[PDB]
């Protein structure tokens, strides 16, 4: 449990201390998607399913149209400014 | 039958040109109106809170959320009859309020993920459904691409959408890895006696509400609801209100809730006072929007609320929805007009309204006194049942700061009256154009129910104690 | 595959009236509307292009009154269809829960369940399916008419449970 | 030049237009339409003329519904 | 009684076209005959939602 | 055989060794190649502590896609007290190898099938989205 | 004639007020399975995930 | 849903022990729910076996203490 927990938790205090460089906000909320992933995937190992699978097969796939979503907003993001 | 709209028409739009755009969101106008008529006995699917747990312990439809599930193609039909229809026709409002090819579509993406969280008895739909309508609102505040507000309001959101998505997904985590469901059948009073589950739903409580603007959290989607185009805003600042809370109304997971009512506390007070000393109109009516939520956290803490929430409901999404559509005709009035996404910022600007004409003055006056409680109206009997809820259960300090934020609050909400009538020096005698028909016709009905909807308060009540129970 | 062997619900109504169902089959959906159903179909389909026709007679798009494009007809007319269907269905198997009034459907699934357990087949059919997919599948369809106004989702399964007395 | 007739002109004209044209497009769909449409007109027919289905495989040990009879032999 | 009810909804129709003319500012009478249509729609759903309460009550005379 | 004993201890520091040069970089580009390997760490203890399916499923689709998808994006720039060990029996009920991988395939297309129904306009909606911003038709 | 009408109107509302503390109580009585979820499907009884069972799971 | 089923798609761990709470539920109303606890408690060391982790520690004090 602890390796999600310590992913998950450093990511958000990456992400609290480390505003104005922005593309460091994504990654370090896509490591936060992989570690509720690492505290699930244990979850559905530990207690003989795979229901927790069921939700961390899902949330990989809205973790990767998150990252599909917004870099486009990104990209919004630049087109009005140069840099 | 969104589904069944949004498989058609996303083909259809792509199979169309670009001058279309205004007859698409006619067709879809008249859709949703005929989906609430033609389909409206289904309220008969009940009869003494009978619920349906439909797709396999999946969705949850019951005597509830059925109205909800109403609500939003009611205001769906007004919001898309704003585009579907011009207000004149003049160059300016064909340069302003032009919408774009995806618009319409990303709208019922947005309903789909609305409706996905209230009828969701898992939280995995939940989890997917909430994801929607974040994607959704990303979408839609970054779709007016070419303003750097705009874009820098889909990233503010866009961070604040991501913190929360992991939160909510942290809380699910947690309480699967103390207990082997999703599902909440498995609270039923029994579980709460013995295992402390209190830290983890209030975890996912908080979760939920701080993308609301939950008073925390809570300078971020006011920069938002102005650094939006001025009608985006009419859509994004009500639709993840009455989702999420009307989940968080049906499955009372945090009752008695020390977190949630110190909380409520702070929410009242600081949008009461945050409202005061503003001249962006924007921000004022954002403020407005945050204390009506205030109202929301103190439905959450109780318990068996469905008539003071469904009520402060279709009072909130016609009130508040009416304010923007005056004001948006009030653009017409004024003598300045910067900013072609966001044409009325400062309140100063609507200065002589009054001596435009008396009646879009006196259907705004009636609305923001209808923020305000004013007893002969619809938005005071929100109010009052709230309160005939709140001394329910024993809420009492709640109830005094209740008292004190509905003051500051009427202060703030005349300062637009304030404005309103006063000297102009320079009035109308002749217009050329009027205002489309029935685009003005809309809120001439949307002000009759606010002014004569204590007509049907018995009928209602009625209506509550047969289906409801 | 024939048992059901989950606990079921037994002559449970909805309404004040007696049941059927709890999932019609799509077929017998079909087959049982009445015939003034087919006028709500009917007048749906052609309360779209009419409706697009009044929408421009009240506010032109660029202040002119003209009629549209027959391509915004078409799909007008097939979403009309669309809603008239919805409404058919809709309209149709409340009658199996007892909700609303059951008085011919009564008589004629007195007739047809009769009709088969004469011809001595299932009371229903045979899916093609084992019978803990035909509990799964028909755990997706129950109660599905309600929320129509989200998603249509409908019974194509035959399985062997309905809320009967018996079988 | 093959601009367009339009769809909603004369369909099967259409059709013969695109197959024509752009086989890129229609050349997918209609092995695309031909799935659902066979898949749905075909199968009551092999069950009739061709043959029927087969056995549900078992998925476990299969539990007949008895009463625990008197079984003899093997106590020592 | 029905027609009663009937009579204020359609009231509350002509208070809408008679303040969405105010809006447009046009005079009173303006268009008289969206008066009739005002006239209809809303007293339509005093000929539904009195349909609905009567269907109420009954229930509750049904479980006594 | 004891230095077999640690290996999960061994990537958990691994991990946070490599999270702290996320938050530590100079251009942008070199934090998300410290991502790449901590993506890579996670598969290694996803293959370690059981889940070899999903280490794969990871390395196809987080530095399959999404990383791959970064790393593509920031080129275009301009200028710049639990020690229990747990009991593991063996019984005989199971038939045939329907691993994670099949269950995952009965339980998304059988009990849960609404939810990959709405994952279809998620993933429309992702289809969508960037033709809505990035192309400004006419 | 007065005290009459008064007398219909006060039964009338106490009518009402028993009219609405009943409705209360039947708010917070104890609702069955059968209306809280699903009609059909009386058990909450899960038996799930049957294809690896074993004899000997119920209790 | 994905109530009862395992890695295999069989029944998980503690799958008896959810059925006999669930039938420690479905037999019962509210305001009687306090004897459904002991079918409850059966669950919960289940998952975490905090009662097992209290019994184990104690035998292996003893055991180090000779």
């Amino acid at each position: 449990m602890f390796i999600g927990t310590i992913i998950l938790v450093l990511s958000f205090l990456g992400f609290v201390f480390n505003r104005r460089n922005i593309i460091l906000a994504f990654i370090c909320l896509e490591t936060m998607l992989l570690g509720i992933n690492l505290i699930l995937l244990r979850n559905s190992v530990l207690f003989d399913d795979i229901s927790g699978s069921l939700f961390a097969i899902v949330i990989i796939i809205l973790a990767g149209v998150e990252s599909a979503i917004g870099l486009s907003l990104l990209v919004s993001y630049y087109r009005l400014r140069g840099v | 039958m969104l589904i069944l709209a949004i498989i058609s028409l996303i083909t259809f739009v792509s199979m169309s040109k670009l001058s279309d755009n205004r007859a698409i969101i006619r067709l879809i106008n008249i859709y949703l109106i005929l989906v609430l008529v033609l389909d409206s006995f289904l309220y008969l699917l009940f009869l003494n809170n009978q619920t349906y747990t439909v797709m396999g312990e999946l969705l949850i439809f019951n005597s509830f959320t059925f109205y909800i599930d109403m609500l939003i193609y009611f205001i769906m039909i007004v919001i898309s009859s704003l585009y579907g229809y011009n207000l004149y026709n003049n160059n300016l409002y064909k340069t302003l309020f032009e919408p774009k090819k995806e618009l319409i579509i990303l709208f019922l993406i947005n309903i789909l993920g609305a409706l996905l969280i209230v009828h969701s008895n898992d939280f995995i739909t939940l989890f997917v459904a909430i994801e929607l309508q974040s994607y959704s609102i990303y979408l839609i505040t970054a779709i007016y691409n070419s303003s750097y507000k705009a874009s820098k309001a889909s990233m503010l959101y866009f961070f604040m959408g991501g913190i929360l998505s992991i939160l909510i997904a942290y809380s699910i985590n947690t309480y699967y890895s103390v207990l082997n469901s999703y599902t909440l059948h498995s609270l039923d009073s029994l579980i709460i006696n013995t295992l402390d589950l209190n830290l983890i739903l209030i975890a996912l409580s908080l979760g939920l509400l701080f993308k609301i603007g939950i008073a925390p959290l809570h300078k971020w989607l006011i920069s938002i609801y102005e650094n939006t185009p001025i009608l985006i805003t009419i859509y994004i600042s009500l639709i993840p209100k009455i989702s999420i809370l009307s989940y968080l109304v049906l499955s009372n997971i945090s009752i008695n809730s020390l977190v949630i009512s110190i909380l409520a506390i702070l929410t009242l007070l600081v949008g009461s006072v945050g409202g005061l000393l503003q001249i962006k109109i924007k921000r004022l009516l954002a403020f407005s929007g945050l204390t009506n939520a205030g109202y929301m956290m103190l439905l959450l803490l109780l318990n068996n609320n469905e008539f003071s929430y469904l009520y402060y409901i279709t009072q909130y999404s016609i009130s508040h929805l009416a304010i923007f559509m005056i004001i948006i005709f009030s653009i017409y009035y004024i003598n300045y007009i910067n900013n072609q996404y966001n044409p009325i910022i400062y309140v100063n600007q609507l200065k002589g309204l009054i001596h435009d004409n008396a009646y879009l003055v006196l259907s705004m006056a009636i609305v923001v006194f209808s923020f305000i409680g004013i007893p002969p109206l619809l938005g005071f009997f929100g109010k009052l049942n709230i309160l005939m809820s709140i001394l329910n259960n024993g809420y009492y300090f709640i109830s005094i700061v209740l008292i004190v934020a509905s003051l500051i609050s009427a202060l703030y909400y005349l300062y637009l009256l304030n404005v309103s009538i006063q000297d102009k020096n320079n009035i109308l005698i002749n217009s050329n154009e009027t205002v489309s028909s029935v685009l003005s016709y809309i809120l001439s009905s949307l002000i009759i129910l606010i002014t004569f909807g204590f007509i049907y308060n018995s009928l209602i009540i009625d209506i509550f104690n047969v289906y409801f129970n | 595959s024939s048992t059901p062997l989950v606990k079921t619900s037994v002559n449970y109504s909805y309404g004040d009236y007696p049941l059927i169902d709890a999932d019609p089959h799509f077929k017998r959906v079909v087959g049982y509307m009445r015939p003034s159903d087919y006028g709500v179909i009917g007048l749906a389909t052609a309360a779209l292009p009419a409706g697009i026709c009044f929408a421009e007679w009240l506010d032109p798009v660029k202040g002119k009154f003209a009629r549209p494009s027959v391509k915004f007809l078409r799909v007008a007319t097939m979403l009309g269809f669309a809603v008239g269907f919805g409404a058919a269905y809709a309209r149709s198997s409340l009658r199996f829960f007892g909700v609303t009034e059951n008085a011919r459907e009564y008589k004629k699934d007195e007739a047809q369940m009769a009709a088969r357990k004469a011809a001595g087949l299932e009371p229903y059919g045979t899916s093609s399916l084992t019978p803990e997919l035909q509990e799964i599948a028909a755990k997706n369809s129950a109660h599905s008419i309600a929320g129509l106004f989200i998603f249509p989702w409908f019974n194509f399964v035959n399985h062997p449970y309905h809320g009967r007395e018996q079988k | 030049i093959n601009a367009n007739p339009g769809f909603w002109n004369g369909p099967f004209r259409y059709l013969r237009w695109s197959a024509h044209n752009r086989p890129h497009l229609f050349f997918a769909f209609a092995i695309g339409i031909a799935g659902p449409v066979a898949a749905l007109t075909l199968t009551p027919l092999r069950r009739k003329y061709l043959y029927p289905d087969h056995s549900p495989l078992p998925q476990s040990y299969p539990l007949p519904q008895r009463a625990r009879e008197g079984l003899t032999g093997f106590d020592d | 009684a029905l027609f009663t009810s009937l009579v204020g909804a359609s009231g509350l129709g002509f208070a809408t076209k008679f303040l969405s003319n105010k809006i447009r500012l046009k005079p009173a009478g303006y268009y008289p005959l969206g008066y009739v249509f005002s006239g209809v729609a809303w007293a339509g759903l005093g000929l539904v939602l009195h349909n609905v309460h009567q269907h109420s009550l009954e229930v509750l005379e049904k479980k006594k | 055989m004891y230095l077999t004993y640690y290996f999960i201890e061994i990537t958990i520091f691994l991990a946070i060794l490599c999270t702290i040069f996320i938050i530590s970089a100079k251009n942008p580009m070199v934090s998300i190649l410290y991502m790449i390997a901590l993506f890579v760490i996670a598969a290694m203890y996803l293959y370690l502590i059981g889940l070899g399916i999903f280490s794969l499923l990871y390395i196809m689709i987080y530095i399959g896609a999404i990383a791959v998808l970064f790393l593509f994006i920031i080129t275009l720039l301009d200028i710049n007290g639990n020690d229990y060990n747990t009991i593991i029996t063996q019984d005989w009920f199971n038939i045939e190898n329907t691993t994670l991988l099949t269950t995952i395939g009965n339980v998304l297309l059988t009990n849960n099938a609404f939810i990959l129904l709405v994952l279809a306009i998620v993933l429309l909606l992702g289809i969508i989205g960037p033709i809505s911003i990035t192309m400004k038709h006419k | 004639d007065i005290l009459n009408e008064e007398a219909k109107i006060v039964q009338a509302l106490n009518n009402q007020r028993e009219l609405t503390i009943k409705m209360h109580e039947l708010k917070r009585e104890e609702k069955d399975y059968a209306h809280s979820y699903s009609p059909l499907f009386s058990d909450p009884v899960p038996q799930g995930g049957s294809i690896g069972k074993a004899p000997g799971s119920s209790r | 849903t994905a109530a009862g089923i395992s890695l295999t798609g069989g029944r998980n761990r503690c799958f008896s022990e959810w059925q006999s709470f669930m039938h420690c539920t479905a037999k019962t109303d509210a305001k009687s729910r306090a004897q459904c606890l002991p079918n409850f408690e059966d669950y919960m060391e289940c998952l975490h076996h905090t009662k097992e982790k209290a019994r184990l520690r104690e035998i292996e004090s003893v055991l180090k203490q000779k």
